[PDB]
Order: structure tokens, then C-alpha cells, then sequence
């Protein structure tokens, strides 16, 4: 069974494409379609009260 | 019929004694046998 597992792993192994994504939370929150807000303003408000 | 007055035969008979025992033997019998065939191989991801 272990040999079968190793064989299937070797036959279906693949080198994957390695991608990077940078997500700025302020931009992501502002660009929301329906329920959006401003990160800095909301953070400052929630800190002051 | 060439017997004695008492009826005993006057000639000795013969039988041509049966010809010995018989020896029986066995042998190994071999048949044509083949081998496996090969298929094209895959290309793994690792070096040799």
C-alpha cells in the first residue's frame, strides 16, 4: 500500500506556479461594492470612543 | 492316455515361467515459457 501511495505521488506530482498578492486592507475596504468604509477614519473613531 | 496303472501321469509338464517384474519410471516435463514485456516509462519530476 505504501509503494502504491508513493507511485501515485510521483506520477501526479507537479511543480506549481508560485504567485504573490499584496492586499492593502484600506484599499480593499474602500473598494467594497455594497458595505464599504474608511479604515483610518473608522479606526480613529473606534479608538476615540 | 499314457498314465500309470494308478493314474499318475508319466510326463513332466512345463509352464514357460512369466517374464520378471516390470520397472516403471517418471520424468520431468517442461513447457515453453515466456517473459514479461516493457512499456514506455513516465517522466518524473526529480533528477536521476
Amino acid at each position: 500500500n505504501l509503494a502504491e501511495m508513493e507511485k501515485v505521488w510521483l506520477e501526479r506530482d507537479e511543480r506549481a506556479l508560485e504567485v504573490t498578492r499584496t492586499v492593502s486592507l484600506a484599499q480593499f475596504y474602500q473598494a467594497l461594492s455594497s458595505d464599504n468604509f474608511n479604515l483610518t477614519e473608522k479606526l480613529t473613531q473606534f479608538l476615540r470612543e | 492316455h499314457n498314465l500309470s496303472i494308478d493314474g499318475q501321469p508319466l510326463s513332466l509338464a512345463i509352464y514357460a515361467e512369466p517374464t520378471d517384474p516390470k520397472a516403471l519410471l517418471t520424468s520431468m516435463v517442461q513447457a515453453s515459457q515466456g517473459g514479461s514485456a516493457v512499456l514506455p516509462g513516465t517522466l518524473s519530476l526529480y533528477r536521476f
